[PDB]
């Protein structure tokens, strides 16, 4: 429900790739999916902000902060799922992929800051500015890839549950 | 002029509620939020409401994002 194709093609691409993996499921009773959908929507806002020129400084910053908020919740919940999983194979893969999330999301706040201050500047070099933007896209690509890998191993680890009493996300295909 | 305004620059994770809260001081007759575009299409009670909305809300900040409120491009 994001649509086909003044943004940043590769950020929107990454935004869309996450969106599609999470739109596969209903958000109802699955905050992992709700958060994932949110991040994807804020990633899209970012490719837009990445052209912004100015007035985008403050926004670009807030936006990156927003995103990190969303990942912190994907992680937090991914962990409760892993804590309920009874399959070492899966419980492991889950923790593995969701550990990096926080890190990637932090690189993202940092990279976005440099980018923000660079916005407006005329003195900054050509090579410097297109490079700032490409580390952003790179980090964004990997943040999205990580969030979507979680969601899939979160779903896999929803299968063998220690107690139906503990935590549970709702996995209902749309 | 008209009573239709269009808002640009909304947050990525904006909700319809937030828009309605934003313009809590007006009578919404129509309200369509485009989450993929961060743009809203509101329709107000009359010419004056659309004016006051534009004036209060063009260039203000919504969660750290600068808004651009203007008459729906006709």
């Amino acid at each position: 429900e994001f649509p086909e194709q003044v943004i940043n093609q590769p950020m929107m691409m990454a935004a869309r790739q996450l969106h599609d993996e999470a739109r596969k499921w209903s958000s109802k009773g699955n905050d992992i999916i709700a958060a994932a959908k949110r991040m994807a929507l804020l990633m899209a806002e970012m490719s837009r902000l990445v052209r912004g020129g100015s007035g985008t400084k403050r926004a670009l910053i807030q936006c990156a902060k927003d995103i990190a908020k969303a990942s912190d919740e994907v992680t937090r919940l991914a962990k409760e799922v892993a804590k309920q999983c009874t399959d070492k194979r899966i419980r492991t893969n889950l923790l593995q992929v969701c550990e990096r999330i926080p890190t990637i999301s932090t690189q993202l706040k940092i990279l976005s800051t440099v980018k923000a201050t660079m916005l407006g500047r005329t003195n900054i070099s050509d090579e410097e500015s297109e490079q700032a933007t490409e580390m952003l896209v790179h980090n964004a690509q990997n943040l999205m890839q990580s969030v979507k890998e979680t969601v899939r191993e979160a779903e896999a680890a929803s299968i063998k549950i220690r107690t139906d009493a503990g935590f549970t996300l709702r996995w209902v295909r749309k | 002029h008209m009573r239709k305004i269009l808002i640009r620059g909304l947050p990525g994770d904006v909700t319809n509620q937030e828009v309605h809260d934003l313009l809590s001081d007006y009578e919404l007759k129509y309200c369509f939020v485009d989450k993929y575009k961060g743009t809203a299409f509101v329709t107000l009670l009359n010419g004056e409401q659309a004016e006051a909305a534009i004036n209060a809300f063009h260039q203000s900040r919504l969660r750290e994002r600068e808004l651009s409120v203007q008459l729906q491009p006709t």
